[PDB]
């Protein structure tokens, strides 16, 4: 994440991380939202331009962590991954509209002060939130700067405000859909920051100014570069794929 | 069901350094 600033202690407590097992390695952010039922980013887990194709067993995340460059004892917890779920109308041949995915934990993960998850928007909370101008919150332990294909020690926050949706449009030639929307200050507004690489899968999540709860509105989805003038980061549309989301949930 | 609120912050009635920016964000034209 870009010009974003240190996390303070259990201020993401549905921040997960998704580890490849062997060779261990950081691949994306996720999100708690249940005590068994992980959310991230498709594109995470199957992306065939980079031949990446991950099954359940080649996986695990840490749940409740802050460092990296730590070990958090009888702080993190670590789970195993009885079934990854892509959105079958998953499409990464062209804009990676739908880059939803929910991996079910193997054991139920314990709640502490380091982890708690996060809600899942109703139809108000989408309506009153996700309006222009407003400003939800993103998260992660990706890269630090745009470079080529910045690893930082503790995770990383930025607050962000939704972009109006022709300016989203007109940054890009990439078609976007109604299933994403795009949040970073206009050139000329004289604050910075984005997502980057790394970040994938991580929340975008707004404070409903009516019950003091945290939603997800969003999963870091795709850009061009990191926090250029005249670019916006792209989040998965939480709220529009909400209803797959409960299929899936609904029947264990 | 008792998602979305922080045990460390909204559960002591404590606020974390930047959300007043969000909720600012809100109420702005
Ligand atoms: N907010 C930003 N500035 N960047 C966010 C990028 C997040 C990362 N996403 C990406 O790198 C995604 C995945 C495919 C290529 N990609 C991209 O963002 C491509 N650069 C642009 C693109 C978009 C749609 C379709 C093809 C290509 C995740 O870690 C996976
Ligand atoms: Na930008
Ligand atoms: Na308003």
């Amino acid at each position: 994440i870009v010009e974003g600033s240190d996390a303070e202690i259990g201020m993401s407590p549905w921040q997960v991380m998704l580890f490849r097992k062997s060779p261990q390695e950081l691949l994306c952010g996720a999100s708690l939202i249940s005590d068994r039922w992980v959310l991230t980013a498709a594109h995470c887990l199957l992306y065939p331009p980079w031949d990446k194709n991950f099954t359940e067993n080649d996986l695990l995340v840490r749940i409740g962590k802050h460092s990296r460059t730590r070990y958090e004892r009888n702080i993190e917890k670590i789970s195993m991954l009885e079934k990854i779920y892509i959105h079958p109308r998953y499409n990464w041949r062209e804009n990676l509209d739908r880059d939803i995915a929910l991996m079910k934990l193997k054991k139920p993960v314990a709640f502490s002060d380091y982890i708690h998850p996060v809600c899942l928007p109703d139809r108000e909370t989408a309506a009153s939130l996700l309006q222009a101008g407003y400003k939800g919150r993103v998260t992660g332990w990706g890269n630090l700067k745009e470079t080529w294909t910045g690893q930082p020690s503790v995770l990383q926050v930025v607050n962000l405000p939704i972009v109006e949706r022709p300016v989203c449009k007109d940054s890009t030639r990439i078609r976007i859909t109604d299933n994403m929307f795009c949040a970073g200050y206009k050139p000329d507004e004289g604050k910075r920051g984005d997502a980057c690489e790394g970040d994938s899968g991580g929340p975008f999540v707004m404070k409903s100014p009516f019950n003091n709860r945290w939603y997800q509105m969003g999963i870091v989805s795709w850009g061009e570069g990191c926090d250029r003038d005249g670019k916006y980061g792209f989040y998965t549309h939480v709220f529009r794929l909400k209803k797959w989301i409960q299929k899936v949930i609904d029947q264990f | 069901a008792d998602c979305g609120l922080r045990p460390l912050f909204e559960k002591k009635s404590l606020e974390d350094k930047t959300e007043r920016e969000l909720l600012e964000s809100y109420i702005d034209g």
